[PDB]
């Protein structure tokens, strides 16, 4: 109970292929792939631990 | 700076349909992401002016229409045809930016309002006039502000948003 | 309403008039050519198809909020609409 | 009021928590009625209703005195379900093997109850030693004084098995209605005398 | 003088039927308010009704009613003076010198 | 007709005292000393007293605590389907209005009218009432007023008011850790104040035990309760024909 | 004060006192509302014949009321050989009229 939170939802867990074909819409190049969906946890890792500062 | 979070909305003016279920499997869709902070840098035209050039996306505040009237309502109307359903937001911004301040503001009333966009198609108008039930296909963007001076990094989260079951899950 | 058309169904002449403000009163029944002038009139009424009608709608305006000064509130005016 | 409780389960769990991946792996590309079964139902509940024989009754005895080796709401509520199950199963008549299920389900119930409402392990030692501090003091104080700064070092510290103040303040409202004490504010009190 | 009844910076929709057919939204106390100074009193010894209007015309020159008649927004040049009291005597130099009066930070 | 003179072949019997504690209600089985009480509570007693002045007690009021899910439950269920118009409420609606006499707001031209309240329509009727423990502590002496002279009063926010309602409570609270104490006394699992217990008559506490025979017989009990028909039990007197009897019995004064 | 009709004005109706010159109260232990009146009974006996001003006309009635009262101690009479103040929960000025 120090700093996080969430205890890794499926809930959570359909979110990011969800914003991954958001992201796969707009950079269409049909190239749904492994680097497509290595951009979706570059955003979940670094909109996570914004208080560990 | 902040090039992190000007990249986390770009992806949600875009949205598209989730998945064509065909049959009854409704899905959600629009996912919503919200903000905490406080900023000297006046936050409210941050995000509001991101509201004022999105489509359709409506803005709004805590006074006003609040959460009883941020759905339908029936109301007094001149001498011509009275009992009308006026609106407030998400009945006339479906599919679109809901884009909020001030979360501290008429919780009473915004906080059954919150649940139930979250909660997929029940945007409703549960009155003693008529128990007819409207769409909801709307994402949301909340900026809730802390507690007094700052928000104790050291302290325990949780201080200052009052609402752990609409935010862990 | 622009123009208006009272049958009597006796006589069929449609009684003309012009169209003046937002209340007016119908005529009587013994005023015509045909119909009236004998111990018999056709006793008049309305017509729909034959009364052609016009468009309206009302609106109303405020002030620019720029060039108000620094005194008292703007206020309304009202406005009306004519043709197409 | 309520029959019978479940709780869901939650763990790390390795191979389950793969599998209910591979669930939601699928279900994203590309007989289970949507009325035939409403129809089934909404005729099946109404038409037909169902008796009761000794075939059941027997068993039904066997397992509550080895049960209890609540009283009789389980024993009321327990038999509906066995009684709808039969309903259900067989649209004619009772059943004498209905009631294995009717067991298998009420016996996870109890299973969600292992581990001071419907307890009494902490009040059979909380009442106790609660007895025995007023005792002692009222036997070496000539007067019923007993201030606020006293008991919190008192006991607080005599023993590491009571909270510290979640249930202390409740420990007293009870003395106030059993003849011993009184409240004057979070200060001084005035306690019983011979 | 800071009595603050809802008024302070509203109309409340007072018409009055203005001689059968004009509703009037009447101007409250922002008309003189207008590239001019005020000045109110007693900040805790209010309710709260009072403390979400100078929430609004602080952050925006303006306010904006639409109450049983029109949605206007008309413009206010103002600035407040203030004056309240600390709660608990002289406990200012023993404590923080922060939330000595503890009303909301929305105006601090 | 012959059901009036049914009362008179009734009437001269010998046995009746036990044949009507033992056709009271087949939902409960054993313990004849509750089953005594409830049957006086059922009928009423004399209400004429000194002239000038006070009006002594009506009735008898008795309460009875015991565990939860027991038994308890049992004659509560029975007797508002059996008295004349006798109500139920669970008195946990303590603030608003209902137990707590509470004058209601000015509506369509009056304020400071009268309030309902599931006690000053206890006429000819046995209200019933539980869970003495969870309510608040104003009304704890507001019936305590409702029980020794039969009326209330009220000066509410409006002119006084006395209504006389004439009342026979009856109760069943809660101990205060579910399990009833044996080498202590009853001060202690009350859990209610002093002088209302004086104010009333012996509750008849109902203990339990987990004994190897009484539970098998109480299933054997039961599982004809709820049999689609198993009828086999013969009280000897009927709800209705029990119902004109005590309608006799009212009209003496001894 | 009883609010007014449509047409009407804030008039004054009265309650208890003002009907009961000669009469009877009641104050034994509403150990909640014991605050809100007790500042209200006092005052009539000590500036005997009191009236008031609440959101109306400044008058003063006449109303030369007597009082009885019932009090109840907190459990038994004698719940201790220390005196009165210890053993009734009012305190001494409205005890003192």
């Amino acid at each position: 109970s120090k700093f996080s939170f969430g205890q890794a939802t499926p809930r959570t867990l359909l979110g990011i292929i969800r914003l991954s074909q958001a992201l796969a819409k707009l950079r269409l190049a049909d190239m749904v792939d492994i680097d497509d969906v290595e951009e979706a946890l570059r955003l979940v890792r670094v909109s996570k631990e914004s208080l560990y500062q | 700076g902040n090039l992190d979070v000007k990249k986390a909305l770009l992806l949600l003016l875009v949205g598209g349909v989730d998945k064509r279920v065909g049959d009854g499997m409704k899905i959600r869709g629009d996912i919503n992401v919200c903000l905490m902070g406080d900023p000297g840098v006046a936050k409210s035209q941050l995000l509001k002016a991101i509201c004022k050039i999105s489509p359709r996306g409506v803005y709004t505040t805590g006074k006003g229409s609040s959460g009883v009237g941020l759905t339908a309502a029936v109301m007094k109307d001149p001498v011509t045809d009275e009992m009308i359903l006026e609106g407030g937001a998400l009945v006339l911004a479906d599919n679109g930016i809901c884009c909020i301040d001030e979360f501290d503001k008429m919780d009473e009333s915004d906080r059954t309002a919150i649940h139930e966009v979250m909660e997929q198609q029940t945007i409703s108008i549960s009155k003693a006039g008529i128990n007819t039930t409207l769409n909801a296909r709307t994402s949301i963007l909340a900026a809730a502000n802390p507690l007094y001076g700052r928000y104790n990094p050291r302290l325990s989260p949780l201080d200052n948003i009052n609402l752990p079951a609409a935010l862990l899950s | 309403v622009e123009v208006i058309a009272y049958t009597c169904d006796q006589c069929g002449y449609e009684v003309f008039q012009e169209v003046n403000s937002r209340t007016f009163t119908p005529l009587s029944e013994c005023t015509s050519e045909e119909c009236s002038q004998n111990q018999t009139k056709g006793q008049l009424f309305m017509s729909t198809r034959a009364s052609k009608f016009s468009a309206f709608q009302e609106c109303k305006i405020q002030e620019l909020s720029q060039q108000v000064p620094v005194g008292h509130i703007p206020r309304s005016l009202n406005i009306h609409v004519n043709g197409t | 009021r309520f029959d019978l409780v479940y709780l869901v389960l939650d763990k790390v769990d390795e191979k389950n928590d793969r599998e209910l991946a591979k669930h939601l792996t699928n279900l994203y590309l590309e007989v289970l009625p949507v009325e035939f079964l409403t129809m089934y139902i909404s005729y099946a509940k109404e038409h037909i209703h169902p008796i009761i024989t000794e075939a059941a009754k027997t068993e039904l005895v066997r397992a509550y005195v080895g049960m209890r080796k609540a009283t009789t709401r389980q024993l009321e509520s327990m038999i509906r379900l066995a009684e709808a199950h039969a309903k259900m199963k067989l649209k004619n008549v009772v059943e004498l093997e209905d009631v294995q299920e009717a067991v298998r389900l009420i016996r996870s119930a109890i299973k969600d109850y292992a581990t001071q409402t419907g307890k009494s392990v902490i009040q059979r030692k909380l009442q106790e030693d609660l007895s025995r501090e007023i005792m002692n003091v009222l036997k070496d104080q000539a007067s019923d004084s007993m201030s606020f700064n006293e008991l919190i070092k008192q006991i607080n510290e005599h023993s590491q098995d009571r909270v510290e103040s979640s249930d202390i303040q409740e420990a007293l409202s009870r003395l106030q209605q059993e003849d011993k004490v009184i409240v004057l504010g979070e200060g001084v009190r005035r306690s019983v005398r011979l | 003088t800071g009595r603050g009844s809802s008024g302070v910076g509203l109309t409340a929709a007072v018409t009055t039927d203005r001689e059968t057919g004009e509703r009037r939204l009447e101007a409250g106390a922002m008309v003189l308010a207008d590239r001019g100074v005020v000045c109110i009193d007693e900040f805790d010894k209010m309710t709260d009704v009072d403390r979400v209007a100078i929430h609004e015309v602080m952050e925006q020159q303006t306010v904006t009613i639409a109450k049983a008649g029109i949605h206007t927004t008309l413009n206010a040049r103002c600035s407040v003076i203030a004056a309240a009291n600390p709660v608990f005597g002289q406990y200012d130099v023993n404590r923080d010198p922060h939330q000595n009066i503890a009303l909301p930070d929305s105006l601090l | 007709s012959d059901e009036i003179n049914e009362l008179k072949e009734m009437v001269k019997d010998e046995h009746i005292y036990d044949k009507l504690v033992r056709s009271i209600a087949p939902a409960v089985f054993g313990h004849e000393a509750v089953k005594k009480g409830i049957l006086l509570q059922m009928l009423g007693g004399v209400h004429k007293s000194t002239v000038e002045g006070i009006k002594l007690r009506g009735d008898i009021n008795i309460c009875v605590v015991g565990d939860p899910s027991t038994s308890k439950s049992q004659f509560l269920k029975y007797v508002v389907g059996f008295a004349p118009r006798s109500v139920y409420t669970s008195g946990k609606a303590s603030s608003a209005a209902g137990l707590t006499a509470a004058v209601v707001r000015d509506e369509e031209g009056g304020d400071y009218t009268i309030e309902a309240g599931a006690l000053m329509l206890a006429d000819n009727g046995i209200c019933c009432i539980d869970e003495f423990d969870k309510m608040d502590i104003s009304d704890q002496v507001a019936i305590h007023e409702a029980m020794e002279q039969q009326t209330i009063s009220i000066a509410k926010a409006g002119i006084h008011a006395t209504l006389n309602a004439r009342t026979s409570i009856l109760a069943a609270a809660n101990p205060v850790g579910g399990r009833y104490n044996r080498k202590l006394s009853l001060r202690g699992n009350l859990n209610m104040t002093a002088p209302i217990m004086s104010r009333f008559d012996l509750f008849f506490v109902i203990l339990d035990d987990c004994n190897e025979k009484i539970d098998t017989e109480l299933a054997s009990h039961i599982v004809d309760l709820h049999m689609k028909r198993d009828e086999a039990i013969e009280p000897p007197f009927s709800a209705e024909q029990l119902r004109r009897y005590i309608k006799y019995a009212r009209t003496f004064k001894p | 004060v009883r609010k007014d009709p449509i047409t009407k004005e804030w008039t004054l109706e009265g309650g208890a006192l003002v009907l009961a010159d000669k009469g009877v109260c009641l104050i034994d232990e509403f150990d909640k509302m014991n605050d809100q009146d007790r500042t209200s009974i006092h005052e009539a006996m000590e500036q005997q014949s009191i009236s008031i001003s609440k959101a109306g006309i400044v008058t003063t009635l006449q109303a030369r009321c007597s009082i009885i009262a019932a009090a109840n101690p907190n459990g038994g009479r004698y719940n201790s050989t220390l005196p009165l103040a210890q053993n009734v929960s009012l305190t001494e000025p409205i005890l003192s009229r």
